[PDB]
């Protein structure tokens, strides 16, 4: 099946990290277990295969052995070795197959927070005359990613046909969160205001932008 | 050395699409390959492996019959087939490999996968393949977007000056509508002093139908 | 017995209990043959009396055997330039293997009073491992087509044996006769001994 | 005897004279130990005569 590993591994570089990979009987003891390291967009590689010889170019410091029923890795020294998931690698009778892990998540080691900015965007008069209305709202310049969806309107609060995704890492090393809504122009024309309701946990920003200007 | 993968563009799901695996520089008749995929969000799923000197075929225990596993030497390639593809399984394969030569299941302990050949991520969506209705935009130092709706498949790309303008290109993370489009809009910021004189442009390149169109952004009047 | 020589010169052939230069004229039946693969280091091992590591825990011959093997070096029927890990062997077994029995051995063997089934990271070591056929081991690790041969003088009607064409039957002088591999020497005439046909 | 098997494979193994199979219920006395050193086809050669 999938094997049982604590993906949320992080700490500050200069100590030791321990991670286990949990297994069944027939995964780890009667087999050699092995470890694989993956890159986003390129091949993975290795570095632990049978847990006593390693291969060409491989660092000394990374130590992964078995010692049960369960296999354990050790890191040590978080600079550029440890900025991508892990994988355990073993191979069991339950499936008749190889197994592979879920990945360990462990970056590279905080960062201040910040007030969010909302930009709202009101959708141009091109858009009127050809009777749509897609309304665009970006909002950015906040860490962590952790917002709320609220289009208030005024007069109406209508969430009929939502989409917003979870914010993510920008170039700016910072989130920016994206909502964006679709509805008649005659009900957006409606609206004497608009804005997008988003709250870093302390405050609720409100812009002001008229649709007739 | 290292070896690719043929893939395919976004489709819609339920069909049928042939992906290939060509080995280069070394004689294709003496490696294990494997297969297998990682999902988004997941770690890898093992799928089976044959040999392109023999009939020999394993499969996985979820897939044991929806694929089939296909091989000849004279064109020194092998393809396999997804039959009725779904949301959840689509994901990047690998043509991985393994040395020596076997198709026991106890020589699969000393069977590694010394190197991993770069394959093609695919994805599945129901659409078939149209160019965005680009419009203009108003904004709220000030920022401005670009409007750029139901573009398929992904991605899009859109940039002031025709990539020749560092004032704050952003790149959003992709969303997803809910009657199943797509939807982005990249947002920069530019001083108001600029703006009074000079309003830059947005450039779109669809792909699939080759539709390059300058638009022009301007607040609205 | 006169196809077996277009498979390259062998290293076999050396038979004990039976000659290889007369291979046809005897007469015998329940021939059995098991095909494996051996290291070449030790391709004088399979033989009566000889007790080691190898053909101890994999294939023990008796010492009451009467036959032979053929074996011949192999350079293109499974070497490969990327190697091969096809074939594996026992290591360790808790006793000699018994002649003539086929065994599995897959659980994990121990070298203590500890309790150890599936336990590994420790002294518990496993009792197989994969044979490594590359080219660059000349002799000392290299695929070999060896196959054995067994045969056994039962009090059993002979089956196979050469393809030598009969003669006519001659009564009223002794000679030489050849009755399913039977050798003697005596006159041959019609006899009065009628018994069950079983 | 049974810890000797943990250092390494035997190679040779073979004996001359009392089995190397069975040896628990054997008693003696006054065993000797000597080590030397062969090229490797010579191994043969450690035999009587």
């Amino acid at each position: 099946p999938v094997l049982t590993q604590p993906p949320s591994a992080s700490g500050p570089p200069g100590q030791s990290v321990s991670i286990s990979c949990s297994g069944s009987r027939s995964n780890i003891g009667t087999n050699f277990v092995y470890w694989y390291q993956q890159l986003p967009g390129a091949a993975p590689k290795l570095l632990i295969y049978k847990n006593d010889q390693r291969p060409s170019g491989v660092p000394e410091r990374f130590f992964g052995s078995k010692s049960g029923t369960s296999a354990s890795l050790a890191i040590s020294g978080l600079r550029s070795e440890d900025e991508v998931d892990y994988y355990c690698a073993a191979w069991d009778d339950s499936l008749s197959g190889h197994v592979f892990g879920a990945g360990t998540k462990v970056t590279v080691l905080g960062q201040p927070k910040a007030a969010p900015s909302v930009t709202l965007f009101p959708p141009s008069s091109e858009e009127l005359q050809a009777n749509k209305a897609t309304l665009v709202c970006l909002i950015s310049d906040f860490y962590p990613g952790a917002v709320t969806v609220a289009w208030k309107a005024d007069s109406s609060p209508v969430k009929a046909g939502v989409e917003t995704t979870t914010p993510s890492k920008q170039s700016n090393n910072k989130y920016a969160a994206s909502s964006y809504l679709s509805l008649t122009p005659e009900q957006w024309k409606s609206h004497r205001s608009y804005s997008c309701q988003v709250t870093h946990e302390g405050s609720t920003v409100e812009k002001t932008v008229a649709p007739t200007e | 050395v290292q070896l690719v993968q043929s893939g395919a563009e976004v489709k819609k799901p339920g069909a049928s699409v042939k992906v290939s695996c060509k080995a280069s520089g070394y004689i294709f008749s003496d490696y294990n390959i494997h297969w297998v995929r990682q999902a988004p969000g997941q770690g890898l799923e093992w799928m089976g492996w044959i040999s392109p000197d023999s009939d020999d075929t394993n499969y996985a225990q979820s897939f044991q019959g929806r694929v089939t596993m296909t091989r000849d030497t004279s064109i020194t390639t092998v393809y396999m087939e997804l039959s009725s593809l779904r949301s959840d399984d689509t994901a990047v394969y690998f043509c991985a490999r393994s040395v020596g030569y076997c198709s026991l299941n106890s020589c699969q302990r000393w069977m590694w996968f010394d190197t991993w050949g770069q394959g093609a991520l695919v994805t599945v969506s129901s659409a078939s393949t149209k160019g965005p209705s680009v419009f203009p935009l108003a904004p709220s130092t000030a920022a401005l977007g670009c409007l750029v709706k139901d573009y398929f498949p992904e991605p899009v790309t859109v940039s002031w000056n025709s990539g020749a303008l560092t004032s704050g290109v952003h790149t959003f993370p992709a969303v997803l509508q809910s009657s199943g489009l797509y939807s982005l809009s990249s947002v920069v910021t530019v001083p108001s002093s600029s703006l009074g004189t000079q309003t830059y442009i947005c450039n779109v390149n669809h792909k699939p139908s080759n539709t390059k169109v300058d638009k022009k952004v301007e607040p609205k009047s | 017995y006169s196809v077996l020589y277009n498979f390259a010169p062998f290293f076999a052939f050396k038979c004990y209990g039976v000659s290889p230069t007369k291979l046809n004229d005897l007469c015998f039946t329940n021939v059995y043959a098991d095909s494996f693969v051996i290291r070449g280091n030790e391709v004088s091992q399979i033989a009566p009396g000889q007790t080691g590591n190898i053909a101890d825990y994999n294939y023990k011959l008796p010492d009451d055997f009467t036959g032979c093997v053929i074996a011949w070096n192999s350079n293109k029927l499974d070497s490969k330039v990327g190697g091969n890990y096809n074939y594996l062997y026992r290591l360790f077994r808790k006793s000699n293997l018994k002649p003539f029995e086929r065994d599995i051995s897959t659980e994990i063997y121990q070298a203590g009073n500890k309790p150890c089934n599936g336990v590994a990271g420790f002294n518990c070591y496993f009792p197989l491992r994969s044979y490594g056929f590359r080219p660059t081991y000349g002799v000392g690790h290299q695929p070999y087509r060896v196959v054995v041969l067994s045969f056994e003088l039962l009090h059993a009607p002979a089956t196979v044996c050469g393809p030598k064409k009969s003669t006519n039957l001659v009564k009223n002088k002794c000679v030489n006769f050849n009755f399913n591999g039977l050798t003697g020497t005596g006159v041959l005439t019609e006899s009065n001994k009628k018994f069950l046909p079983f």
